[PDB]
């Protein structure tokens, strides 16, 4: 008997359509610790993860832990039916054979309520492992988008190298080249625009900027994004939720020539 | 780590290439004099023709082959508005480059495209022959359009003789000393079927399984049907001895052969077997119609039984 | 409950039979990674697709099997070659290190062009990518492609090899089953694992019990006895009569013209005919066998192969 | 109006002049409800069409007759003209080549849709009306049998072939089969002298038999040679030279040559007959079947077995290959080599 | 290269044995007929025809080929102002002449 | 309304051993009326209950989608739902291929129940990966039976003679002559269903035109042969019919062997030419040619 | 070795994308007075003149006159990338194949590089005579960007009127017939302020999908000057700011 009362229904829309381009169907590690979501890529290059803290929701009541899955695009669907002021709140039965999604007007009786079909999904635990990066970005959510969208034209990959004073990102197509230098924020007072970068050892990886477009479908869960990235480890791309949890992505760096 | 020995023995000047040599010749002058036309290559499969025209454009283009080339393959999208999108902007491109020089479009394995999209290449062909080549690859020339070829020199190519390639082979080992015996020497050369690129992967694939190459091995390696004991099928098919020929047949199906790879290899057979040019060409003609009835779904051994039955009442 | 083909299918590389020095040979490979591109063909079901799947969850543990390894069919469909295919050939790991893996199960099923795009993407990373190709018929395969991978040919499952796996699934579930039984599982599966289970399956579902007769029922196959009584009818029966006991026998069980027309044919290589007259046998079998395939009148055709054998009894006892 | 042959064609199934009994039949099955599909074959110049159309005529108002050039496309894009009514539409889907499976599906739909606007003064359905339809591809003929049951109720499918060898057994297992046979000699003289008769002549009984027996019982045959005759020469006589088209008389004399000398350069001429031939649209069945008749006029009572024979062995090897020419030469080769040995033995 | 520096200039520059240069002035000049066919095999110099054509009676020349996607709609938008719009220069160059390539 | 479907129905145990199954994919085949489709529509029925009902299944890519979306689908709990697709031999052989493909990846959730005419179904689901279950049509007797049920219900005016040709020319199976009847009342307006009525409706040739045909190949003249031939063409009898008619005269005559066998073996020719569109009148020529020299012996 | 920038680099963006729709291939003449492109459609329908001169430019620098052919969609593809208030630098050698342009935030610690690829495209561009038009008429961007806008749906063709009370643009198609008129202004607001010269009465018919195209200069200048004569291809002419000039030209229907 799940149920879970999210006064800011809107962050469930954002959290949804930031996830059905890029995966199709997910399962909810629905604990009583909280909401969980691991999914991974269909072409098995990228990655995603979902942490949905239970302390973050107007009251969790999960007895026991379910493994619910469903399809994202029609979670999806559904969730445009709900508006940005609507308290949103989820429940599934003793057994999840049907998901009841609740949209409650903030201020008039109005009450909408729908329930999904179910999905039965084999997936398994994939190892994501806590490793130190040898480079951190802190940058705005709406810069970053802003630069991957206009690499995007130039061609379908993107070089991204960093150094102490900046980073650099590159980009080489058919219509010529451009590259984008960006130097760490000297002196902001709020980090919402200022760009952070902690480094240890330059670092220089190439990426599909396909994915990385997808990847920014994001930007407006949170003001600013966190760039995790290494030698010979796939970029991280993490969100940070107001008080509730996270949306941290992978993608695996193209091949060097 | 070791590359394979297709790519890391492949050649990187036109001067050790050997397959057709009046081709290659012709390339080499057409590189010398520079203003080469748009050529086409046809013919067998790994003859050479992607070897040839790489380094074709590597000896024109030199350092500014970077910049100056641009190659598609089945790979890459083709498609009908990436001629006219593609092609045609980097035909427009701006590249300075020596008075003999143009910028060489490839397109490998050219008889993949549609025929709208090579309609659309005509034009941009055309048009832009003043500083713009194009290198067209293909195994079946009738695939590519009429006037693509009319508008190119076509440049055949063909399967290479054995000589040829028991030249390269003997080279490869001597760069790996690895040891031999002739009769590995002449199974190799059987499986290649005047391809360098399948003899140099069998090879290595010999080598790498079991070392020393000899006929045990590269049969154990590249199974197939044992071109002997098909020798013996057709000779006793030839001495009308059907009870024989059956008996070969049937310990070649119990093998687990498919008919197809068991006819395909009894037709390769028939190739070089010493006998009568007319017999020969009828025995052509029946297992040209047995395969007809095997590729179109009737695969028994009930057919290949039938097959050895005709050949045996050909010779009455 | 769960079909035995899965419920039982071979999870090690011990579970695996008769292809010991091939699973050697990949082992081998695996272990000095010199792993190659493979690939396998074989006639349906001899376990390929296992072997190559209990290769890879060796080399790879299902903590990163999912993000390493990429199994695809090649039914599902040339975007797939250029799509998911390149796209996962296209970049490393994401955890682990060394070279991916593609398997593409019924690789024959792609067309030429496409098969040009896979080789074109093979040799483009076969540095840090390695593809399985998994098919039936190598002849499918264009030349130019198999030339980049190892072939190895997984034949037929000999019965001496393949019985004593049976026999854990008869100690499993529980079913009696009799030597002739035994015998005509072995006979009928014709070196297929994956029709010995089902067979052996839909006759434990149809009367619980496994003998010679009842697999050959369940199965719709010609008995022996029927064959030889055909074969003895042609022989010696005048026209009229064989054809009405053929036909009788036919319609009664239900018989099929082209399993009928395969065990004349094995009979006919079986006894000892003149030479001529096997030739002629042959032929006309072969020419029978052509018919069916188009989809001709099966009373004609059956009339046929008796005429087929009738012509032969005066030059027989002459 | 003009032509004897559109002339005197009959509107109705009452006033037919041969095959009565089938006509009573039809007349009975349209007078009865519940109208089913119909596969309607026989020899071409029977009457298939002249029976169809009589069917119409009772199924429907005279308003039938008023038939309607259209002209639609399908999606792939190809455009076809059809021939329609307001009652029913005809097409020849064939024409359309390879696609005609499509064409098909399209001109089905768009019938059933517009039946139910309003077309129900008489018939609660259309007529979908396909000529020649054993030129049709077997995938056409599932995806026809297929649209047959899926809209059976508001329209109605009628077939006309020549012959139903290769008409798939599924959609002859729906359709109502109509065997027309060619009409006997006596009628053809019976409807050539009605009219010889109605149009104010008189046609001698021994002309009228060399008519029907030279018409090879074909009665569009018989009456356009009838009027050819007419116009050559009124007063008719039994001598009367009755013309004949000319790609029958170059066939003949194709095969006088075949005869005549069995050498190469002849075979060479007798291929430059057939492209000829070919040339002119003509059936390579057709050439087959006439070059074989002609032949055995020549041929040995003790040769004309295995003439025959091979004509049906390469004319079937025809129809699995390609290059028409290929097998007629191959034909032709052979039956001068046998020729060749038996008159010089 | 040198087949346009070798191109025709004026009538002077053609060749003998030519019927369709010396026919095609009398239709092109102002019976009423609307548009034109090529025929025949190649080789007989029909590209330069209309331009020798066009540069002998002073009128403007346009040309196109499938290089552009040969959408309806493109279509319209590349023959409709070819057609009905005036030249943007001196009276004398405003007639214009069009060609159409690779039709199939 | 059509009467097969008014009317159309022994094997009601192969229902007990699939509730027994609490799955291997079934197969059914056989004559078409032996009631295929009402049986794996009762056994589902009583497997399931009221309650649940399912999908039934003309392209092979639709198809095989759609079998994903339903699928793909969970259910509430039973646990395997099988699919029909019936008319399964219609299928091309590549879109039967595809439909093995889809067999896989969806055994783990649905299973399938496919319905075709036997052997014309190809090879690799037919071989394993199947149940097969074989309906035996109903007997000429108790189909006589049925047929006369049917004409005294629906007053057709048929003698019980006419009803076993009327079977008999429905060679063994139902609901084709029950159609048969159904046309040759509405043709003949009820008044009489006489045999040549049903002659002409089956397409069978009359025995009188096989008589003359054996007459002309029995008189040795090659031009009598030509003007039979000619005739049975103009009166439109397919090829095949003859062909068939001829076989089934010839099997059971009192010929020499080696004469039926020639001429059984030239029929074997001859329907295979026929079913590669081969020219009719020549095939009949050659046929009649052959049967000439066999018989002028 | 050519360099220029311009601090203003939302103009370069204006003056691209309204031109990218007209010209898909044209040739850039850099010059030491400035910048001037003209570029003329293949079948001789329109001509659009672009001039920046020199002195406009922030800094300027051109050793010598040169010519570089520019692809427009890949410039506007370019432009986009770049920020309204970033200032844009270009810079090209003597006869290099691309074209290098600078992209910089307003010290927003950020820079924005790019290197174009350039085509082979010579044409010469060929003079167009000066003529005093009969008509001559000052008017809002705006207000004939949607006289177009609507006449465009009306019909493919407007009838231009002139007269000296006002000027009437006039359309007509199968839906029906419609007219606008615009009277000479009393000097109301001052980019109001419709003016018009007239000389003599002159009519003209003109395809309204190009000047649908001529439009999208709008952004550049509240006010347009429109100018014509009898025989005279029509003039349309935005002043940019005092960058330069971007003039339209279009020939009449028949
Ligand atoms: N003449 C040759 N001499 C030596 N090696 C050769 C020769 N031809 C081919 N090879 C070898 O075969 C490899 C494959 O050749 P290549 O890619 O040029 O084939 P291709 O003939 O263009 O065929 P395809 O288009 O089917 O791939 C080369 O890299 C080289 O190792
Ligand atoms: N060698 C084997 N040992 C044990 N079981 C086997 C073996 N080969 C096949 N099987 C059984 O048959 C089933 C099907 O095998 P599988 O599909 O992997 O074979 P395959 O030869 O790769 O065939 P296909 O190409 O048709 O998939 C397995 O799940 C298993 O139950
Ligand atoms: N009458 C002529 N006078 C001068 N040069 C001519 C004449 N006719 C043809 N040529 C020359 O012959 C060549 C043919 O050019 P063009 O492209 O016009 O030929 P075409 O016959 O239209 O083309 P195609 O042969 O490809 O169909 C050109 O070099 C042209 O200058
Ligand atoms: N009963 C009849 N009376 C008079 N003329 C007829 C009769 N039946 C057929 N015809 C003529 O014979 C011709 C046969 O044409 P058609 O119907 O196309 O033959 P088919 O359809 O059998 O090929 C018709 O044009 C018609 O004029
Ligand atoms: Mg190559
Ligand atoms: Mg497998």
């Amino acid at each position: 008997m799940f149920e879970a009362r999210l006064v800011q229904g809107s962050i469930l829309k954002k959290v949804l359509e930031a996830l059905k381009d890029l995966i199709n169907e997910a399962c909810w590690d629905i604990s009583s610790s909280g909401v969980n979501l691991q999914s991974m890529d269909s072409s098995h290059v990228s990655l995603v993860q979902l942490t949905l803290r239970s302390e973050g929701f107007d009251t969790y009541r999960c007895d026991r832990n379910l493994a619910m899955g469903v399809n994202l695009t029609s979670m999806s669907k559904i969730l445009k039916c709900a508006g940005n002021e609507d308290i949103i709140t989820l429940r599934a039965e003793d057994n999840a054979d049907t998901l009841a999604l609740v949209f409650e007007a903030p201020n008039q009786e109005k009450v909408s309520d729908y329930e999904m079909k179910l999905m039965d999904l084999d997936v398994e635990q994939l190892g994501i492992p806590e490793q130190e990066y040898s480079c951190v970005v802190k940058m705005p959510s709406g810069e970053f988008a802003r630069i991957c969208r206009d690499l995007s034209h130039i061609g379908d990959a993107v070089v991204i190298s960093c150094a102490k004073d900046g980073v650099k990102f590159s980009a080489s197509g058919e219509l010529g080249n451009g590259n984008i230098k960006l130097s760490q924020t000297s002196n902001v007072d709020k980090e919402e625009e200022a760009v952070t970068i902690e480094m240890n050892e330059p670092v220089q990886l190439t990426f599909a900027l396909r994915y990385l477009n997808f990847f920014t479908k994001a930007t407006p869960l949170s003001s600013t994004v966190t760039l995790s990235m290494s030698a010979d480890v796939p970029l991280v791309v993490e969100y940070k939720i107001a008080d509730m949890g996270h949306l941290k992505y992978y993608l695996a760096p193209k091949i060097e020539d | 780590y070791e590359l394979p020995w297709v790519e890391k023995y492949r050649p990187v000047k036109l001067n050790e290439i050997v397959g057709n040599e009046d081709t290659v010749s012709r390339l080499e002058v057409f590189a010398r004099e520079g203003n080469v036309p748009n050529i086409i290559i046809a013919g067998p499969p790994g003859t050479g023709k992607t070897t040839s025209i790489l380094c074709l454009a590597r000896a024109l283009l030199g350092p500014a082959l970077k910049d100056a080339m641009l190659e598609l393959n089945a790979s890459n999208d083709r498609g009908i508005d990436v001629v006219r999108n593609k092609i045609k902007m980097f035909a427009q491109q701006k590249v300075t480059l020596p008075k003999g020089r143009h910028k060489i479009i490839i397109l490998d394995e050219a008889d993949s495209m549609t025929d709208g999209a090579q309609q659309a290449l005509r034009r941009t062909m055309e048009i832009y022959s003043k500083t713009t080549r194009f290198a067209l690859a293909c195994n079946a020339s009738d695939k590519i359009i009429e006037p693509i070829q009319s508008r190119c020199a076509v440049l055949r190519y063909t399967k290479l003789t054995d000589a040829q390639i028991l030249t390269r082979l003997m080279n490869v080992i001597e760069k790996e000393r690895v040891p031999y015996t002739d009769d590995g020497l002449e199974a190799i050369i059987f499986t290649a079927q005047g391809d360098m690129r399948q003899a140099l992967n069998n090879l290595q694939s010999t080598f790498s399984g079991f070392g020393f190459i000899n006929s045990e091995n590269v049969f154990k390696v590249c199974d197939e049907p044992h071109p002997l004991l098909v020798k013996e099928m057709i000779q006793h098919c030839v001495n009308a001895n059907i009870d024989e020929a059956y008996k070969i047949l049937a310990h070649l199906w119990h093998l687990g052969y498919s008919p197809e790879d068991i006819i395909g290899n009894i037709f390769r057979v028939c190739k070089t077997f010493q006998m009568a040019e007319y017999l020969k060409l009828e025995f052509i003609k029946e297992i040209g119609y047995t395969h007809m009835k095997i590729a179109e779904g009737v695969n028994s051994l009930l057919q290949m039984a039938g097959l050895l039955a005709r050949l045996c009442q050909k010779t009455m | 409950n769960l079909p035995w083909v899965e419920k039982y299918r071979p999870q090690t590389l011990n579970d695996l039979i008769s292809h010991q020095d091939i699973l050697s040979t990949i082992q081998k490979f695996i272990n000095e990674d010199r792993l190659p591109h493979l690939l396998l063909y074989g006639p349906p079901g001899t376990g390929k697709t296992s072997t190559i799947l209990a290769c890879a969850k060796q080399l790879y543990k299902d903590k990163e099997f999912g993000s390493m390894v990429l199994e695809l069919n090649a039914s599902d469909d040339i975007d797939i070659i250029r799509g998911p295919i390149l796209s996962f050939a296209s970049t490393r790991t994401i955890f682990k290190k060394g070279f991916k893996l593609v398997i593409l199960d019924e690789a024959d099923a792609m067309t030429q062009d496409a098969q040009n795009a896979l080789r074109r993407v093979i040799e483009k990373f076969t540095e840090n990518t390695r593809f399985c190709l998994i098919c039936n018929y190598l002849s499918k395969i264009i030349p130019a492609l198999q030339s980049r991978c190892t072939r190895f040919r997984f034949g037929p499952l000999t019965p001496e090899l393949m019985v004593p796996r049976l026999e854990h699934v008869v100690e499993e579930e529980k079913v009696d089953i009799s030597e002739d039984g035994m015998k005509a599982l072995v006979t009928l599966s014709s070196g297929d694992m994956r029709r010995a289970l089902n067979i052996l399956q839909s006759t434990n579902m149809a009367f619980g019990k496994v003998t010679e007769e009842t697999v050959y029922t369940c199965t719709g196959h010609p008995l022996k006895s029927d064959i030889a009584n055909i074969l003895d009818w042609m022989l010696n029966q005048d026209f009229t009569t064989a054809y009405r006991n053929i036909t009788e026998l036919k319609t009664l069980k239900g018989l099929a013209l082209h399993d009928i027309l395969t065990e004349i044919h094995l009979f006919v290589h079986r006894v000892d005919f003149p030479s001529s007259v096997r030739i002629h046998l042959l032929t006309k079998m072969a020419d029978i066998e052509y018919r069916l395939s188009v989809g001709t009148n099966e009373k004609i055709q059956l009339s046929s192969l008796i005429a087929a054998f009738q012509v032969t009894r005066d030059l027989i006892v002459a | 109006m003009s032509l004897w042959v559109d002339k005197y064609r009959p509107c109705s199934l009452g006033r037919l002049d041969y095959h009565k009994e089938q006509a009573a039949q039809l007349r009975n099955l349209v007078q009865c409800g519940d109208f089913p599909h119909l596969l309607v074959y026989g020899p071409s110049g029977a009457g298939k069409k002249t029976r169809i159309m009589c069917i119409l005529r009772e199924l429907y108002g005279v308003g039938v007759e008023k038939l309607r050039i259209e002209h639609q496309t399908i999606t792939t894009k190809i455009e076809i003209s059809t021939i329609a009514s307001n009652y029913h539409l005809e097409v020849n889907p064939s024409d359309a080549g390879n696609s005609d499976r499509v064409v098909i599906q399209e001109m089905l739909k768009t019938v059933a849709q517009s039946q139910q606007l309003e077309t129900n003064s008489q018939r609660d359905f259309k007529v979908v009306l396909l000529t020649e339809v054993d030129k049709l591809t077997k995938d056409a003929q599932h995806a026809l049998r297929r649209t047959m049951e899926k809209y059976m109720s508001t329209c109605r499918l009628i077939l006309c072939c020549n012959s139903t060898s290769k008409v798939i057994p599924p959609i002859r297992s729906r359709c109502l089969a109509v065997r027309v046979p060619a009409p006997s000699i006596e009628d053809i003289c019976h409807v050539l002298s009605t009219v010889c008769k109605k149009e104010g002549l008189n046609l001698p009984s021994q002309l009228a038999h060399r008519l029907a027996e030279k018409s090879c019982r074909n009665l569009r045959k018989a009456l356009l040679m009838c009027e050819a005759c007419r116009v050559q020469q009124y007063p008719f006589t039994a001598d009367q030279e009755i013309p004949e088209t000319d790609w029958e008389v170059y066939l003949r004399e194709t095969a006088n040559a075949i005869v005549s000398q069995q050498t190469p350069q002849r075979l060479l001429e007798v291929r430059g007959r057939l492209y000829e031939l070919l040339t002119h649209c003509i059936p390579p069945e057709i050439i087959m079947k006439g070059l074989l008749s002609e032949l055995l006029h020549n041929c040995d009572g003790q040769l004309k077995g295995e003439v025959a024979q091979m004509a049906a062995y390469y004319e079937h090897r025809l129809q699995l290959g390609s290059k028409a020419i290929y097998h007629l030469e191959a034909f032709v080769a052979k039956f001068m080599a046998l020729y060749k040995k038996f008159m010089e033995d | 290269l040198w087949v346009d520096e070798f191109a025709p200039r004026h009538y002077t520059e053609l060749l003998s044995d030519d019927f369709t240069n010396r026919c095609l002035l009398k239709w092109l000049k102002l019976p009423k007929q609307k548009v034109a066919l090529l025929c025949g095999p190649p080789g007989l110099g029909k590209t330069t025809l209309a331009h020798v054509i066009a540069r002998h009676a002073g009128y403007s020349v346009v040309e196109m080929n499938a290089s552009d996607d040969r959408s309806p709609e493109v279509f319209r938008t590349r023959i409709e102002a070819a057609t009905q719009m005036e030249s943007v220069l001196g009276a004398g160059g405003k007639p214009n002449c069009l060609v159409i390539d690779e039709i199939d | 309304v059509p009467w097969v479907e008014k009317y159309r129905p022994f094997q009601e145990e192969v229902v007990a051993v699939l509730k027994k199954s609490l799955l291997p994919n079934l197969l059914f085949y056989g004559p078409p009326g032996t009631g295929k489709t009402s049986t794996i529509l009762a056994a589902a029925r009583e497997l399931f209950g009221p309650e649940l009902f399912r999908l039934r299944v003309r392209g092979i890519q639709v198809v095989r989608e759609k079998v994903k979306n339903f699928a793909q689908l969970t259910v509430s709990g039973p646990p395997f739902k099988i699919v029909i697709l019936d008319e399964a031999d219609s299928m091309t052989s590549a879109a039967q291929a595809a439909l093995r493909r889809t067999m896989e990846k969806e055994s783990k959730t649905t299973r399938f129940c496919l319905i075709c005419n036997y052997v014309s179904r190809i090879i690799e689901p037919l071989t394993s990966r199947c149940s097969k279950f074989r309906f035996k049509p109903l007997s000429d007797k108790i189909q006589q039976q049925r047929l006369l049920d049917i004409a005294k219900k629906e007053n057709v005016k048929i003698s019980d003679e006419g009803i076993a040709y009327l079977v008999k020319v429905s060679e063994g199976d139902l609901r084709k002559a029950i159609t048969f009847l159904q046309s040759a009342t509405r043709l003949t307006g009820g008044k009489e269903i006489t045999e040549k009525v049903i002659t002409d409706i089956a397409g069978v040739i009359p025995a009188e035109k096989i008589d003359g045909v054996f007459a002309a190949c029995q008189s040795g003249s090659f031009d009598k042969l030509e003007a039979v031939v000619k005739d049975l063409i103009d009166e439109g009898h397919a090829a095949t019919q003859l062909v068939n008619q001829l076989h089934d005269v010839v099997v059971e005559n009192n010929l020499s062997d080696k004469q039926k066998s020639i001429i059984t073996e030239k029929l074997a020719e001859v329907d295979k030419c026929l079913a590669d569109g081969a020219d009719e009148h020549l095939q009949l020529i050659s046929l009649c040619a052959t049967v000439m020299q066999q018989l002028s012996q």
